């Protein structure tokens, strides 16, 4: 979800 | 040379802001509004900060996401604490240079109680006269402090960091040496201090739940990343499948 795309970039 | 200690100063992040606008009157949506951005923002540094740690990436990649999650607000209400104290010595509450709490804003924001704990926090700090080091050592403690009851993915490696972590904090405690009852006695009231961090997290938690739920007849925005956080993480703190480790009982 959104959490872990930001923990991507 | 402090190897560990360089890193910790080293990472340490910036000043964020809310971006609040502190000529409007004060009211409830626009305050909580504001901490929601803000609460956003300091994520995002938080993952960046806790990505950069010692041994960080011993730690599978599901566990790194869900001890950032689980740990967020312990985080953010110690980083606060340390803020508040250093630079208004603990009279108000420096969430942000943009957005710092008088006793009007604790009470319109709806969160006075938690604030008041907060707040008490932030006096500790002075109380105990605790070093920016050991402040340091601490707050990385609490990435670690908080885990799914169940066990995370690679448990194993999580305890040895956690370990490790703890060993860090005992070597840097500050005392006059040939005397064991500061240095046993300062651990002792360290240790307690990281574990008065849960409760104000779990209440803090249990109104931004609420909030969340009736967001809508309120008028409070979320970000959207929050939301998910909030609906899917949080609960899990709530209902007791995630738990602190406290040092004490
Ligand atoms: C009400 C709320 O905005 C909720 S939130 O930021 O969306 C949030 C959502 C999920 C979490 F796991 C933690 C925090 C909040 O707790 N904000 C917030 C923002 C900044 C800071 C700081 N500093 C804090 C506090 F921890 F210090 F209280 C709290």
């Amino acid at each position: 979800g959104a959490f872990q795309n930001l923990f991507q970039s | 040379q402090p190897i560990f200690l360089n890193v910790l100063e080293a990472i340490e992040p910036g000043v964020v802001c809310a971006g609040h606008d502190n000529n409007q009157p004060d009211s409830f949506a626009a305050l909580l509004s504001s901490l929601n951005e803000l609460g956003e923002r300091q994520l995002v540094h938080v993952v960046k900060w806790a990505k950069a740690l010692p041994g960080f990436r011993n730690l599978h990649v599901d566990d790194q996401m869900a001890v950032i999650q689980y740990s967020l607000m312990g985080l953010m209400v110690f980083a606060m604490g340390w803020r508040s104290f250093t630079n208004v010595n603990s009279a108000m509450l420096y969430f942000a240079p943009d957005l710092v709490f008088n006793e009007y804003r604790m009470h319109k924001s709806r969160m006075y109680s938690q604030c008041v704990r907060m707040r008490h926090l932030s006096q500790e700090f002075g109380w105990l006269q605790i070093t920016p080091q050991e402040f340091l050592c601490m707050k990385a403690l609490l990435l670690f402090s908080i885990i799914p009851v169940d066990g995370l993915k690679n448990q194993k490696f999580f305890d040895e960091l956690r370990m490790n972590y703890i060993k860090e904090l005992d070597r840097i405690i500050a005392c006059k040496r040939k005397n064991p009852t500061s240095c046993s006695r300062r651990f002792y009231q360290l240790t307690k201090l990281l574990d008065s961090v849960q409760p104000i997290a779990r209440e803090l938690h249990q109104f931004t739940f609420d909030l969340l739920i009736k967001s809508h007849m309120v008028s409070v925005d979320f970000p959207e990343m929050m939301a998910e956080i909030i609906s899917v993480q949080v609960p899990k703190i709530l209902s007791g499948k995630v738990k602190p480790i406290y040092f004490h009982t």
